[PDB]
């Protein structure tokens, strides 16, 4: 009873976020009563929260030795093992907890979450429904279930589901509980801007609570650039220096920084995955520090302070692998959110968010806890000019003239074309056309028979479906292909004689409203098709069914598998038009379609995430592809699918402007980012505090 | 195999 009062106090101290005081009290409980199963399990749980995973495991096992049927200890032990990447151990614990007590809702929810993470969405949904049957008031299970349903485009009772998510968040905010909607997912649901901001703020708060155990004073920050020989020391912090979308966007940026005025430190939160992405940032940054080797956030943050960083740049936000505890400790006088996270941090510890006028207009500035720091064009950038230079030019084969039926790309394309007798040059600067011919017939035969490659006139000619067999680093975008590649509509079962609208996003970004718009467009344009991905495959029959109920026959939507990075980008050349997802736009995916020369129709919303595509298109200089409402989006899209001369014009415009605009110009981007960094620095060095920048 | 942005 003395023991229980200590334990109960510790429990409350924990819920409040006084982690140190909770630990101290559980240990007191165990001094007074060593065989206290619950106190061991609760201490284990808080040690797990602090990263002390082995010490946690020890206490969970003591709890179970004391009470062999303590299902809750097994459930929480399972979470600890999952955090240590021991999936097998985790499943053994979850299944043991459910065997002890089949009515234990939390264990069902934990099992569901590991099914989800493993790619077993139907089993995750099933386990979440068991949890909700057992305990109907269970916000974590309801919101995680809602995300599973989103992932597979299960829209059963969609509008009441959405109302219920909002309702749960309202209730959770007013009670100062951690909201069950993850900040990253909050963009997909019709929550208020205040709610989205508050969800983010509460998640940042978990990092503040974790760093308080350390007892660190404020760090003292540079007031001038004297220790760094007049150089601004910029620190980029990311878990994604490796094969990840964010590296596919910004891997050239570190090495393009002006070493006369900047000194670049890249802090990796992940170990080296062996990829060229990681090799490049390690080689080209002035300094590369692997913080994955420094688990303790205190020691890791000290390193950033003694490197003397002026601007620390958060590339994760609330994405996997983040360590925002590093930014909670404020080791640098200016802390900015950049590129990797398409939302606000909600946190006081972040000063700016780097964005732009189109993406985040001054009006909607109360979305963000940060001050707006505008790049002059778009804050978005892509490494496509360096990664896929073989797509800078193309040739076609005239089967029956189309730009997107049978396409050739390669670094040595020019020399191959010059080896051929009868090549026609169509001005657009230009598109070589190989006529139907023995050579043209040899190529089409390789494709129709699914062969890997052939040789024509000494040139290597590769089937675009076989890139991982020819050169797996070229397939991933780690190397530029060294062969000429052939890409065709026939490879993907797309019609030779109709308009192909595409969208290559994960299926979770589609909602009922969006698919209704796409169905309207397809009905207005006979024979045309919508080209989607199995992303994941189990989303396919749901999409097809909701489209059938809207009046489209099944043949109007063609699904392809997710491809390796280079194939994905290359095959966008086969589409006529990309239809962007208004709920959450293609971000990296948007840069990808534009690099192929494919116009993208978008309807910007209010969230940062719903406005990225329109910012890209503005920078690109194609204002005619931005819709102000649903009717406009459909008219634009139908116009592009019926007015074939206007299609040819708009495509020609995207094809040229991907080079002549700033969109993919990483040097210009880096230089503009450098100016913006100096503004931020001077503003502060002159005694001022963070303010908006335009 | 295909890396993506995740929560
Ligand atoms: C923070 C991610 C910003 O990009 P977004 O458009 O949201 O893309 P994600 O869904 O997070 O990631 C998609 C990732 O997958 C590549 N991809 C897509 C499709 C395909 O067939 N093959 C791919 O390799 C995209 O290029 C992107 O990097
Ligand atoms: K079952």
């Amino acid at each position: 009873t003395h023991a229980d009062s200590l334990n109960n106090l510790a429990n409350i101290k924990r819920e409040q976020g006084n982690i140190e005081e909770a630990v101290r009290l559980y240990r007191k409980a165990l001094e007074v009563f060593p065989e206290f199963a619950a106190a061991h399990s609760n201490l284990a749980s808080v040690l797990q929260q602090q990263g002390k995973l082995q010490e946690a495991l020890m206490h969970y096992k003591e709890a179970i030795r004391i009470s062999p049927t303590f299902a809750d200890a097994y459930s929480n032990m399972g979470n600890t093992l999952k955090e240590m990447q021991d999936v097998q151990g985790a499943l053994q614990c979850y299944t043991r907890a459910i065997q002890i007590n089949p009515a234990f809702a939390d264990a069902h929810s934990n099992l569901a979450s590991i099914h989800k993470d493993s790619g077993n969405i139907p089993e995750a949904i099933a386990s979440y429904r068991t949890a909700l049957k057992l305990k109907p008031d269970f916000p974590d299970a309801y919101c995680n279930l809602a995300h599973c349903l989103q992932i597979v485009c299960d829209w059963t009772d969609y509008d009441e589901r959405m109302k219920k998510l909002v309702s749960i968040v309202a209730d959770q905010l007013e009670k100062n509980r951690l909201p069950s909607v993850h900040p990253h997912h909050s963009m997909l649901y019709p929550l208020s801007h205040g709610f989205r901001k508050a969800i983010a703020e509460r998640h940042g708060n978990l990092c503040l609570d974790k760093i308080n155990v350390l007892h660190k004073p404020p760090y003292e920050h540079p007031k001038d650039l004297k220790l760094s020989d007049g150089r601004l020391r910029v620190g980029y912090v990311s878990s994604d220096f490796g094969n990840h979308p964010t590296s596919h966007l910004m891997q050239s940026i570190p090495g393009m920084h002006n070493p006369d005025k900047f000194e670049v430190f890249c802090y990796a939160l992940s170990p080296d995955d062996g990829t060229n992405f990681r090799v490049k940032v390690m080689a080209e940054a002035n300094h590369f520090i692997d913080l994955s080797q420094i688990p303790c956030n205190g020691k890791a943050a000290d390193r950033i302070h003694q490197d003397g960083i002026h601007i620390l740049v958060n590339m994760n936000g609330y994405t996997k692998g983040a360590r925002n505890e590093l930014f909670a400790l404020r080791p640098a006088p200016i802390q900015a959110m950049w590129l990797g996270y398409p939302g606000t941090s909600g946190a006081l510890f972040m000063d700016y968010i780097i964005t732009d006028q189109e993406t985040s207009p001054a009006e909607v500035a109360e979305q963000y806890s940060e001050k707006l720091a505008y790049m002059p064009h778009t804050f978005f950038i892509g490494d496509h000019a360096n990664m896929f230079p073989h797509l800078k030019k193309k040739a076609v084969i005239d089967f029956k003239i189309y730009d997107n039926r049978i396409v050739l790309n390669g670094i040595d394309l020019k020399a191959f074309l010059d080896s051929l007798p009868d090549v026609k040059i169509v001005k657009m600067l230009n598109m070589p056309v190989i006529p139907m011919n023995t050579i043209a017939e040899a190529v089409i035969e390789m494709i129709n028979r699914g062969q890997i490659q052939i040789t024509i006139n000494g040139f290597s000619i590769s089937n675009g479906l076989a890139t991982t067999q020819i050169n797996n680093k070229a397939a991933t975008g780690e190397e530029v292909p060294r062969t000429i590649i052939v890409t065709t509509r026939s490879q993907y079962g797309l019609p030779e004689d109709a308009i192909v609208y595409c969208n290559f996003n994960q299926l979770y970004k589609i909602d009922p409203s969006t698919l209704q718009m796409w169905a309207n467009i397809l009905k207005r344009v006979p024979n045309s098709v919508l080209w989607l991905l199995r992303f994941p495959a189990v989303g396919e029959p749901n999409i097809q069914q909701y489209a059938q109920n809207m009046g489209l026959p099944q043949n109007r939507i063609i699904f392809s598998p997710v491809a390796p990075k280079e194939e994905h980008v290359r095959r966008g050349q086969l589409a006529d038009v990309c239809l962007d997802t208004p709920l959450c736009n293609g971000h990296t995916t948007g840069m990808d379609v534009l690099w192929a020369g494919t116009p993208m129709v978008t309807m910007p919303g209010e969230t940062l995430a719903s406005r990225v595509a329109a910012s890209q298109l503005t920078c690109l200089g194609c204002l005619e592809l931005i819709a102000k409402n649903r009717q406009e989006y459909e008219d634009i899209a139908v116009k592009l699918g019926t007015d074939l001369e206007y299609l040819k014009k708009v495509r020609g415009k995207v094809w040229k402007q991907r080079i002549s605009s700033p969109l993919f110009n990483t040097k210009q981007y880096t230089m503009e980012l450098e100016r913006l960094y100096l503004q931020m620095w001077e503003h502060y060095a002159a005694g001022n505090k963070p303010d908006h920048m335009i | 195999v295909t890396p993506v942005c995740t929560a």
